């Protein structure tokens, strides 16, 4: 029943998970269907970096973070209901309802 | 606050929920406006001295971003836009 599906690209260190309350580091690029890159912070560049489980991002990193170890790169398929849902993020070029991919990975846990 | 650094952490917080979260740029403006206002009158103490000497630079050019953005349209200019306040945002704390 999560709405997001993971396919693991390169293994992390199996140990050591993202937990309620951390702040996770991490690269990531975002593709449409069509693979267009909506958005990646990989180049001044560094990692994106948020408190994880408490709202910061879209429900579906939210929820797939917590199952990562770190150094885990990962491709994240995420259904709107857990990214932008109906109104989607005209501003950035995710349409209504639209199904997101993210390769996230995550380089660090404070 | 009137601390600097206290006064941009909070606005930079609920700006980044009004255009992020409710879809509203226009109240996202009236958020920053007071705090660049607050800028561009200059700093007036030693720690605002040092504040204006660390984030001064990168908070105008996200404001221009901005502007940029206002009249492109360009996801581009956007994001410069606001990797340079969530830089600002994030060496604050
Ligand atoms: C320059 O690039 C943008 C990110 C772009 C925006 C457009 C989207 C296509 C995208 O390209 O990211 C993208 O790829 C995307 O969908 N992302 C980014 C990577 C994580 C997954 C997802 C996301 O959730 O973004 C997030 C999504 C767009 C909005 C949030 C989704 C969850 C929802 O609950 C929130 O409601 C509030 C809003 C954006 C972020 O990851 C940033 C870090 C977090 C926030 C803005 C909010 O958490 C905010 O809450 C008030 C904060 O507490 C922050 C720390 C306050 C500071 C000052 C603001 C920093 C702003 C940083 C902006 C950044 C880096």
């Amino acid at each position: 029943s999560p709405k997001y599906t993971k396919s693991v690209l390169k293994k992390g260190d199996k140990t050591n998970f993202p937990k309620k309350g951390d702040v996770v580091h991490c690269w990531y690029t975002g593709t449409l269907q069509d693979g267009t890159v909506f958005d990646t912070n990989i180049q001044n560049a560094k990692p994106l970096s948020f408190k994880v489980g408490v709202g910061k991002v879209i429900r579906g990193w939210d929820e797939a973070l917590l199952t990562m170890s770190k150094g885990e790169k990962a491709r994240l398929e995420i259904e709107p209901e857990w990214a932008y849902g109906k109104k989607g993020q005209p501003d950035a070029k995710i349409p209504p309802n639209a199904k997101l991919t993210f390769e996230v990975e995550l380089v660090d846990i404070d | 606050s009137i601390l600097w650094h206290e006064m941009w952490h909070e606005g930079l917080e609920e700006a980044s929920r009004l255009y992020f979260g409710e879809r509203n740029v226009k109240g996202m403006f009236e958020v920053l406006e007071p705090l660049h206002a607050m800028m561009e009158r200059g700093p007036q103490t030693l720690k605002e001295t040092s504040f204006n000497q660390a984030y001064g630079r990168d908070l105008m050019e996200a404001q221009e971003w901005c502007r940029k953005y206002m009249k492109s349209g360009n996801v581009k200019d956007l994001t410069q836009a606001w990797d340079l306040y969530y830089h600002v945002f994030r060496r604050i704390s």
